[PDB]
């Protein structure tokens, strides 16, 4: 278990961002093109 | 070109700043020219080159900070000249609006543990400690203990659940003087603590519950409420005392590790609470006829209690089954096996591996974290102390 | 897929638990299915939590630990 | 940490022999640091007999103890 947890923690941030990317990629493949064009933003304004 | 720099310095070249407010020492430091920086340091005009910089230049800061950031080896060479073997340590380059302990703060921000472990920097930190830091922390700790110790004396000298006031234990007037003194001390520390983030919440709870515990000093209250608040107050008094111990060399890293482990666990309870809920509700249905599982809440608490291995197999599964008192016996045994696989093994080993990783990450930078804690404590102390007192207690050198 | 099996078990056992809405069934079978349904309902809810930032990595770790254990039970069962 | 829990258990579970004295309570708290919490004999059975003064406080302290000492403190020592 210690080895498994260490291996998971080695790439924790990459695995998290990959999970988000995979979720949204799979969602986009099932959503209609008209809706995606409706909700797609081209820019967002805030405030080794 | 170190020889070129030495030759130009030997001919009394003027040390100036260019149109970007940079001197030749700045250019050498930003290019990591170790040899010419060593030549400048060992030159007879090193003090003159040290004084040439602009306080308003963002890029070309004080050459000591630039040395710490760019060429820490040259900074080590410079610091070796500050300890003259009756060893005397000079702190001329260790401090210069500027933050207090500027050189040491720069060392911490740049992970210069080899610089922070230098005998000159160690003696600088020890000097600041023995000058004001130990005294300030001891005053704070004594102020806390003035309410922590009388409360503990009250708890261990009065039988819990019994009402008491200044006169005595409601009447047993035998330790009346000690009881009254401790009650007054707790009340005074609690009201003084009102005149002095998780730590603030903890202290507020401590002072409120301590006031209610010793309230019969003025207004009578029932013994149940008194001791209900006394339990909370003594528990949080001794729990918050661990935060005062974080400002010691031997205790700070352990408290840091405890905080890391506790935060990692708390971020994970919001996930495995549903595992516990599943098993607890299933055990509530399956083992309903037994007292530990007679209510959903009691069943959940019991499931939480058997997560360390106290599954109670014989009392809850084997003996009821051999008495034919187990409704759904196959289901009960299957869920027992699944629980044992999941919570006391998979979940506990997950937590153990997470803790092992957390402790390893903390130990990776233990010395840096310790010295950074000391530097931060003294820097924050200096930002609040008056300038006259700091000038009074500031030593420029230490003889050992 | 494991999630499909879990959801199928959940829906079947939940139907049998609330079956007396239409057709009467014995209480023993009803609560036997209710235990299974509530257990797998709250167990499968952890798969919905894997799609959150704060919970996904913990569920990944739990899956890794459980799979490593299950691959090893076939040995230490003997 | 053991002093905090041992003195709190002394007030809360005073009517029980393992917590009848401040010193016995601290030894008992030290003994349950490995997982021998004695939940049924000290928390569940007294509560169902209505012999638990401050029952909500006792169960809250029981959960906080289990989180802190047998889990956080033991895993800290294991990781160390
Ligand atoms: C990191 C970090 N953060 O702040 C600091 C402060 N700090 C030091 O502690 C320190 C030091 N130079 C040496 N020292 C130690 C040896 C020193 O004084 N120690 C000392 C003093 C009084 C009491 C106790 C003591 C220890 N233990 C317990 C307990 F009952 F909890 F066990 N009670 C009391 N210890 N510096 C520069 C410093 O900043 N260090
Ligand atoms: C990896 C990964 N895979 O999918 C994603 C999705 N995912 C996020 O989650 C996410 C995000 N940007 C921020 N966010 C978080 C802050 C966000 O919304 N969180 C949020 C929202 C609603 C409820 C909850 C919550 C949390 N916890 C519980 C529990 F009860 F279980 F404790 N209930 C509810 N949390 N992105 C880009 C993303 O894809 N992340």
């Amino acid at each position: 278990a210690v080895g498994d947890i260490a291996e998971v923690q080695k790439h924790a941030s990459l695995k998290r961002i990959a999970m988000q990317v995979e979720l949204h990629t799979s969602l986009e493949k099932k959503l209609p093109l008209w809706f995606l064009r409706k909700v797609d933003q081209k820019s967002t304004i805030v405030y080794s | 070109h170190a020889k070129a720099v030495a030759l130009l310095l030997s001919h009394n070249a003027d040390i100036v700043l260019n149109k970007q407010q940079a001197s030749f020492l700045h250019l050498a430091l930003h290019n990591k020219r170790k040899e010419v920086v060593l030549t400048i340091i060992r030159s007879k005009r090193w003090d003159e080159c040290l004084k040439i910089f602009s306080h308003n230049s963002p890029g070309n800061k004080c050459p000591i900070t630039e040395m710490i950031e760019y060429l820490p080896e040259c900074m080590k060479v410079l610091l070796d000249f500050c300890m003259l073997h009756y060893i005397e340590y000079n702190f001329k380059y260790l401090q210069c609006i500027y933050e207090p302990l500027t050189a040491l703060n720069a060392m911490v921000q740049n992970n210069r543990i080899e610089l922070l472990n230098h005998p000159v920097c160690k003696e600088y930190l020890l000097m600041k400690w023995l000058a004001y830091g130990f005294r300030a922390h001891m005053m704070n700790l004594g102020s806390y203990c003035l309410g922590l110790i009388p409360m503990t004396i009250l708890v261990v000298n009065i039988k819990p659940g019994m009402a008491f006031n200044s006169t005595g234990i409601i009447l047993d007037t035998t330790n009346s003087y000690l009881i009254k003194t401790c009650m007054i001390l707790v009340f005074l520390s609690s009201i003084f603590g009102y005149c002095k983030d998780i730590s603030n919440v903890l202290e507020w709870i401590i002072y409120t519950t301590g006031i209610i515990f010793v309230l019969p000093l003025f207004v009578e209250i029932p013994a149940h409420l008194q001791w209900q608040c006394g339990a909370i107050a003594v528990y949080f008094y001794w729990m918050n005392f661990l935060l005062y111990l974080q400002r010691f060399e031997n205790c700070g890293i352990f408290i840091v590790m405890l905080e890391v482990i506790l935060k990692t666990l708390l971020r994970s309870t919001v996930v495995f609470i549903f595992l516990l809920l599943a098993f607890g509700l299933s055990f509530y249905i399956l083992l309903n006829l037994q007292d530990p599982f007679s209510s959903p809440l009691l069943s959940i608490i019991q499931t939480f209690s058997m997560m360390l291995g106290d599954i109670n197999y014989r009392e809850s599964f084997l003996e009821p089954y051999l008495r034919n008192e187990l409704a759904h016996p196959v289901l009960s045994f299957a869920q027992l096996v699944s629980f044992t696989i999941f919570v006391p093994i998979v979940l506990m080993n997950l937590l153990i591996g997470l803790a092992v990783g957390d402790i390893a990450e903390v130990q990776k930078h233990a010395s840096l974290k310790r010295i950074a804690m000391q530097v931060e404590l003294h820097t924050s102390l200096e930002k609040k102390l008056p300038l006259w007192f700091l000038r009074k207690v500031d030593q420029k050198s230490t003889i050992v």
